[PDB]
């Protein structure tokens, strides 16, 4: 379940004002954490409800909502 | 009336015949010792992957009939940890999908490949089993890149990487990527 | 040798251009179901020889080419050409034309396939494993899963060959027959 991740993603980009940097999306994320954090990124992504960027391959990515 | 040229038809079949034979004869014989040198290594592998991706039990392979090495199957008999050792045909779903995994992944040990994509081959494992199929995974890919397309989090959990692919806009892939190590 | 990249361009749902840079170790690809994680491994399979085209979205219309590019380190010269990255590029146009290249070099399919036939990846190798050897193996006809020791044994050149063979022989038959025949409707 990615679900109740993905409500944790919109509201905390609704608490922030602008861009968010993914790692930073959850103070600390153990490697298990960061795969459901990841796989619901791009589940909101698909909805249309964030905008992402990267610049390149691992590099750092930047999350904001679409309203 | 006899042709000239039909007779020659003739002859000429009947040579290309004695050379062809010893042909097809030849490639019978490659087949049953390459077909049988070929399963006592991937047989000598079984019993030691089935019990690393399911954590016990034991498992075997034999030959359907040892005397037809041309046309044999191969029955695949299995005991995973905490059942009764049974013909593969009658064990759980995931149970079966985990066998024919270690099937792959013995031929794998038998017949290495520099890289490996898998794609959704977990997609059918119970639960409890991702995890010694994504350990499995991890430990060898010293000797095999492993390219995983996968949708269990347990495989995920294990990976050096992961990209993601999603439809940001309709019918368009976006490609991200994180690495977890 | 192993995967160093994967370039995709207008391939199935790739519109936008897409360089994935594995990993030596375990590079895992996920997203959401139907998303295209799927076609990654298609384009794999494509520029190595084994509706192409993006046919358009709401946002987009059709492009006009495919192509993939799939490069590879040789420092161990684990394939037969002597380059120390080699790169393999398939391109299809709107139109039915195919280009091929090694290393910038326009080639054949045939040529793509032979080079990795000739390491040992051909038809037979395990490199690409997907659900449906997993069918196979699991199959009631005994003949579904002896065909998967049989790839594992590499016996598909003998196979061919002895059907080749037994082919030239009936074929040689039928010709001399029908020869015949015509010659008995000349008496």
């Amino acid at each position: 379940p990615i679900e109740a991740r993905m409500n944790e993603i919109v509201h905390s980009l609704k608490s922030r004002g602008t861009r968010i940097n993914f790692m930073d999306l959850f103070p600390y994320e153990q490697k298990e954490h960061l795969v459901v954090t990841f796989l619901a990124v791009l589940e909101l992504m698909k909805n249309q409800l964030v905008l992402i960027e990267q610049e390149h391959n691992f590099s750092d990515i930047y999350i904001t909502g679409s309203e | 009336m006899r042709y000239k040229f039909l007779s020659e038809q003739k002859e000429d079949l009947t040579e290309a015949k004695n050379t062809l034979f010893q042909v097809i004869e030849e490639m019978d014989e490659e087949m049953t010792k390459r077909f049988n040198d070929t399963f006592v290594q991937i047989r000598s592998h079984f019993d030691q992957v089935f019990r690393s991706l399911f954590g016990g039990g034991r498992a075997e392979l034999r030959l359907t009939d040892p005397n037809d090495l041309l046309h044999s199957g191969v029955e695949i008999i299995a005991q995973p940890p905490g059942k009764k050792l049974q013909n593969l045909n009658l064990l759980s779903g995931g149970e079966r999908a985990l066998t024919a995994i270690a099937l792959l992944f013995s031929i794998l040990k038998v017949r290495p490949v520099p890289f490996c994509v898998l794609d959704q081959v977990e997609a059918a494992l119970d639960e409890a089993n991702v995890f010694r199929f994504a350990q499995y995974l991890k430990k060898y890919s010293s000797d095999t890149q492993f390219i995983v397309i996968t949708h269990r989090k347990g495989t995920m959990e294990e990976a050096d990487v992961l990209y993601g692919v999603t439809m940001q806009e309709s019918g368009v892939s976006k490609v991200i990527s994180v690495k977890l190590e | 040798m192993f995967l160093k990249r994967l370039d995709v361009i207008g391939f199935k749902s790739f519109a936008e251009r897409i360089s994935v840079d594995f990993v030596k170790g375990v590079t895992a690809v996920v997203g959401p179901n139907g998303s295209g994680k799927s076609n990654i491994t298609d384009a794999i399979r494509w520029v190595l020889g084994e509706d192409i085209i993006f046919a358009g979205s709401d946002s987009r219309k059709r492009l006009n080419l495919a192509e993939v590019t799939l490069t590879l380190d040789n420092d161990d010269h684990f394939l037969p050409i002597d380059f120390h990255e080699v790169s393999v590029t398939r391109r299809v146009y709107r139109s039915g034309e195919s280009e091929f290249l090694i290393n910038n070099q326009p080639c054949r399919l045939k040529d793509i396939i032979d080079l990795f036939m000739d390491s040992g990846l051909g038809k037979e190798a395990f490199s690409i494993i997907s659900q449906g050897k997993v069918e196979e193996i699991l199959s009631s006809k005994a003949e579904d899963r002896r065909s998967i020791f049989e790839e594992a044994a590499g016996v598909l050149k003998y196979k061919t060959r002895k059907k080749k063979a037994e082919n030239k022989l009936f074929e040689t038959q039928d010709n001399l027959n029908r020869v015949e025949d015509i010659l008995h409707e000349l008496e």
